[PDB]
């Protein structure tokens, strides 16, 4: 998962 | 019943990830789906376009609050996941990319  | 045109109640990572990179879609295409990996939750999955890997497809754990609401960063909650589309909608606010045009089939 990307993150902000 | 009756999901929203973005709304894949039951499709899987890989299966977002082929139908987000295939013909009809492209930059900023999105989808919302049941999470894999947080069972109750939900993932975002948006196709973005990087300098050096072309098209690719990013995905965003939607965590939820106690008692009703929704985030990806703890900086601004929403109580839904409508407020949560619209506001990644109208700005990126941190995300890779705008949430554009929901998958389409």
């Amino acid at each position: 998962y990307e993150e902000i | 019943l009756e999901p929203e045109p973005w709304f894949f109640k039951n499709l899987s990572r890989k299966d977002a990830e082929r139908q987000l990179l295939a013909p009809g879609n492209t930059h900023g295409s999105f989808l919302i789906r049941e999470s894999e990996s947080t069972a109750g939750s939900f993932s975002l999955s948006v196709r973005d376009f990087d300098q050096n890997q072309g098209e690719v497809v990013k995905h965003y754990k939607i965590r939820n609050l106690d008692n009703g609401g929704f985030y990806i960063s703890p900086r601004i909650t929403f109580p839904g996941l409508h407020e949560l589309v619209r506001h990644y909608t109208n700005a990126s606010d941190g995300l890779c990319t705008r949430l554009s045009r929901p998958c389409q089939t």
